[PDB]
Order: C-alpha cells, then structure tokens, then sequence
RNA sequence: CGGGGGGGCGAGCCCCGAGGGGCUCUCGCUUCUGGCGCCAAGCGCCCGGCCGCGCGCCGGCCGGGCGCGACCCGCUCCGGGG
RNA sequence: CUCCGUUGCCCUCGGCCGAUCGAAAGGGAGUCGGGUUCAGAUCCCCGAAUCCGGAGUGGCGGAGAUGGGCGCCGCGAGGCGU
C-alpha cells in the first residue's frame, strides 16, 4: 500500500556505481605538449615589431597554434621572468599563431627585448 | 525595453505597487475586485435560498 | 473555552467541476508497461481460453495441511549441501586408513530430483510418492507425468511452487521429486501421505482427464450477461 | 486559421484535476461572441457553442 | 469502468408502526455576471521529547506518525468493431 | 568538524515531447570619440564607457530600522527597569 498517484509508470531511479577500474587502461598518463619552452616558438624581430616593442610596450610572439591567451600569458611570465597585462593574438596567413604581448607598465619591453637577444 | 534589458532595471521600473501590479491594468483589476464581490455574495444568496427551499421542503 | 476559535474547517467538495480533484490510487487507470500487460494478459487468456485437462491438472493442488507434511518430511532428506559433502568424503578418508574402512557404510535415503532422473525411476516403479511443480515454465516437462506416475501406480503430487520445491533441493528450481526409500521409523508418516495423496489423485483420472478449465469471461462481461437473466426471468417471473 | 472558412475559437477551461489551465480551439459556431462561458458534456444544456 | 456497497436532500413504487424500513430513480452536488479555487482543513487514532500535575495513554509545552476526509472488490488503461 | 562545505544513503517533489543540426541577411546583452600604420584598425593607444559571470569568507556605505507605552530616577535636556 504505496499508492499510485499519477497514471504513469516512470522507471524506478536504481542505483548505479562508480568506476573501480581492475587496471589502469593505459600504463601511464600522456607527459604534457605544450609547455613555456614549447608554446612559443619565436619572437619576432620585423621593423612592424621592434616599433611595436619600443612605442607600445609590447613583444610580438609566434606562438604554437593551440594556445590560448592563459596558455601564453603563464608561458611568457614563467619564462622572461616578466608579467603580462594582456594578450591578443592573430593567425598569420601561413597558420603562424602571433600573440602580441603588452607588459605591465612598472616593467619595460625595450630591456627584456636585449634580454631575450632580440633588437 | 527590449526584454533582456530588464535584468538590469531594478524592481521598481517594472511594476507599479498594487495588486496586480505591473500585468494588468487598474481598470480591469478594480472590475476583478468587485466582480469577486458579486460572485461572491451571490453563493451567499444562492446558499441561504437553497437552504430556505430545504426548510420548506 | 481550550478551542482558540479560529481554527476552523475549510471542508471542500470535490464534485465534478467544484473544487479540485485529490489523488486516489489509481492501479487500474494506469500504464502498465510490456512486461507487465503482457504478463497480466497471459493469465488472463490462461483463464480465458477452454485450457486442456492435461494443463488445467497443474492448476488443483495441495492444501496447507499436506503440502506443510510434505515439506516436513522433505527436511529429514534433502540431498547434502555442498560442504555437507566434502565432511562425508573427508571423513572416509581419516577413518580407511586408521580404524578400519571396507567403505560402502549404508548410503541413507534421499530425495530424488529432476524429471528425466525421476520419470526413469518412476517408469522403474522405484518411487513411493512423486511432488510434482504446478507452475513449471515449458508445461511440457511436466505434462505427461501425472499420467505415467498413475499408469505405474505411483502415487504423484502436484505442489505449489517450483521455488520451494527447488528449495529442498539447494536449488533455484526443480520440477520434480521423489522418495524411493524412507528411514523405517519415518515410514508411518510416508504412508499417512500416500494414502491421502490418491485418494486424492491416482484414482481420479476420469474426473480430472475429462475436465476443461477456462471458458470463464471477465466479470465485467458476467455482470452483463447476469443482468440480463434478471430481465429474462423478472419478465415472465412477475 | 489560414486556408479555412471557418474561424477558431480559443476556450480555455481548467483542468478539473490539476491546478492549472488547459486551453483548446473549438471551430467557432456562429453566435459564439467572445466572453461566453461555454458548457461542455453530458448534463450541458441545449444551446449555442 | 464494471460490479458492488455509503449518503442523502428529493421523486415513483413496495413495505410501515408514522418512528421508520425496503425496493426504483436521482444524484453524486460546479449555468444570471473576462470573478477566485493545487501542495488539506477538520475530526480521529497513536508515538518521541520536554514541562506540570504525579497513576501516569491525567493535564500543559514542544515535536513527530498513521486512519477517515477521499465507501469496498475486481480481471481485461479507457472508448468502437469482431 | 564550530559552522560551513562536500559527498553517501533513506524519505519528498517534478507532466511534456523528443537522441541532435538550422541564420556570416531571421531571432540574440554590451563600445565609442580621438589618436596611430606602408599594409591593419568599434582590433593597437589615450580617454571616456559598458554588458555577463563571480563577490564566499560578505569588501565598504545605505535600506530591513529603529518607535510607542508603561514604570521609575533626573529641574530640564534626560538615565534606567520592564
Ligand atoms: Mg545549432
Ligand atoms: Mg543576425
């Protein structure tokens, strides 16, 4: 006597349980791709890119083509022992990612250029 | 304002503070007040006419 | 006054259209899924239909008073569980090679338990009572077999539940069962059964061989034809 | 109701079992004026919609 | 839904004692007005704690649970064919 | 381990309506002046903005919200008890 109220039947919500894998199903997890020696690849050294570090700021990356602006951002801080403002990144036609790179204003792009051995 | 405006509008610019308020339009809500009289009253009437009937029958 | 005077009463009406219906159980007006109509349906064609007396006999069975002397005699016999096993090898094993061991010992009454096991035994006459399932899911393993155990003058049985018969056997399930010996003290008990059982059954056959069992309608439809009877005699009655 | 002489009707009665309102269309018969209680079923009376 | 059974305001008939009962009907109760209407009141019966009387299924305070309300049984989810 | 969070199970409630895609012209919140390049600019920069989401611990104000009565004590502003 647990009545019916309603004129469906629904299926009875049952338990169900939680992988307890017997095995790992692959051996070992994937060693990470895309790291701060692998996302980037180069700066840039155009004449539209040494005037955009000295005048703005910035530094103009080619960047691996899956990364995101967090990717990019950890990358060039982890790396130039720098920070960064923002990012704000374009593919080249030619599939080259560039990301150009604003450094927070405390913080200069003409040094970490000279750093980095560009100019 | 185009709806989705709204969720920026505070409370007070989407209704007017009533009964009702903000859906419909005074003058059908003070016709639903005494409307709900009328109905009301009139069971009242039916109930004491339909118990006078019994008392007689 | 210990009654504040507002609680009050409320008593709605739930006439057609007055206040809103409230939710009765409904087990009838409801959707009953594939499985369920289907299996629903199949015992009702399985009343419906004129069934065969050779399948309507797995429908008369035992009663609570037999069948419970059944079951009590079954549980001084039911055949070694596994583990009661192994202790009765193991124990031979201990007592051959220490204090004498020619190793037959006596091996005690038991039962006996499926139906190409029994009806050997049965077309043997080596059987006292044979327990039949009624519910036995092919019919055909057990359609047969009250016929063969009457023609041997086997006293046979239909019991409820191939569940609890297949219980005294460590089993699921089981069809059928038999004892071919009984301990000699237990034997007074096995021919009080016997005796009642066909009574019962064996000598029966023209009664239950010739007796269809379904042709019975829906009580919806009894009803009506019922009703109609008491305008039929309530016409030339008055 | 385009590529249809007849006008639609929307009646809305309530459902008599759940609290809410089921809503209909009825082909609307002639002398259906909008505001009309309509009555439905067995015991209705002989009249217009 | 089909049977049953409650109800009962009421009609026919049957009974009747004039209280009432039985059988039949009726209902199953929402029609003057762009009104409101769900998650339950009420009664009942219990149990936990806590407080008071102290016998505590006495009484209060706090907190729960089931029954009726919302008749009972079934065998085809309702309808129309065949 | 306070209180909160998280999860486990137990009870409780939920109609829908179809696994899914379909707009660079339909539906769809919110960015614009000025500046700048050889080529790009509501894209870069300067300044003004704005939407959505998060804000827990609640970051800070403001509302909820600060009466009245009664009773005392105080000249009176007033203080306290309830
Ligand atoms: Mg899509
Ligand atoms: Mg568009």
């Amino acid at each position: 006597k647990k009545i019916r109220t309603s004129p469906t039947f629904r299926r009875p919500k049952t338990l169900r349980l939680r992988r307890q894998p017997k095995y790992p199903r692959k051996s070992a997890p994937r060693r990470n791709k895309l790291d701060h020696y692998a996302i980037i690849k180069f700066p840039l050294t155009t004449e539209s890119a040494m005037k955009k570090i000295e005048d703005n700021n910035t530094l103009v990356f080619i960047v691996d083509v899956k990364a995101n602006k967090h990717q990019i951002k950890q990358a060039v801080k982890k790396l130039y022992d720098i920070d960064v403002a923002k990012v704000n990144t374009l593919i080249r036609p030619d599939g080259e990612k560039k990301a150009y790179v604003r450094l927070a204003p405390d913080y200069d792009a003409l040094d970490v250029a000279n750093k980095i051995g560009i100019i | 304002v185009r709806p989705k405006v709204l969720m920026r509008l505070s409370k007070t610019k989407k209704h007017v503070s009533r009964a009702y308020g903000g859906s419909m339009c005074a003058k059908c809500v003070r016709d639903r007040i005494k409307r709900a009289f009328l109905i009301e009253e009139q069971k009242i009437v039916v109930k004491v006419l339909k118990a006078q009937a019994q008392s007689q029958k | 006054k210990v009654v504040n005077l507002l609680f009050e009463k409320r008593p709605k009406n739930f006439g057609i259209g007055q206040d809103i219906q409230p939710k009765r159980d409904l087990t009838r007006f409801v959707k009953w899924p594939r499985y369920i109509r289907l299996q629903r349906q199949r015992a009702i064609l399985y009343k419906r239909l004129k069934v065969p007396p050779t399948i309507n006999q797995f429908t008369q069975a035992l009663d609570r008073q037999t069948a419970t002397q059944l079951l009590k005699l079954t549980h001084k016999y039911r055949p070694e569980t596994k583990q009661e096993k192994k202790q009765r090898l193991l124990a031979r094993a201990e007592k051959k090679a220490a204090g004498k061991g020619d190793v037959p010992t006596k091996r005690p009454p038991v039962l006996r338990a499926g139906v190409n096991t029994v009806t050997t035994l049965v077309e043997n006459k080596k059987a006292q009572l044979v327990v039949i399932a009624h519910d036995v899911d092919p019919i055909e393993l057990v359609v047969f077999l009250p016929a063969l155990c009457r023609k041997m003058g086997v006293p046979y049985c239909i019991i409820k539940g191939k569940a609890r018969l297949g219980r005294l056997v460590h089993r699921k399930t089981c069809t059928t069962v038999a004892f071919t010996q009984v301990n000699s003290e237990d034997k007074g008990a096995l021919a009080k059964l016997v005796e009642a059982i066909r009574t019962n059954y064996n000598d029966r056959y023209n009664e239950i061989r010739r007796h269809w069992g379904g042709n019975v309608l829906g009580p919806k439809s009894v009803a009506r034809i019922t009703k109609l009877e008491k305008a039929k005699a309530k016409e030339l009655a008055t | 109701d385009p590529g249809r002489g007849a006008p639609l009707a929307k009646v809305v009665f309530r459902d008599p079992y759940r609290f809410k309102k089921r809503t209909e269309l009825f082909i609307a018969a002639e002398g259906i004026h909008t505001g009309q209680f309509v009555y439905c079923g067995k015991k209705a009376q002989l009249n217009i919609g």
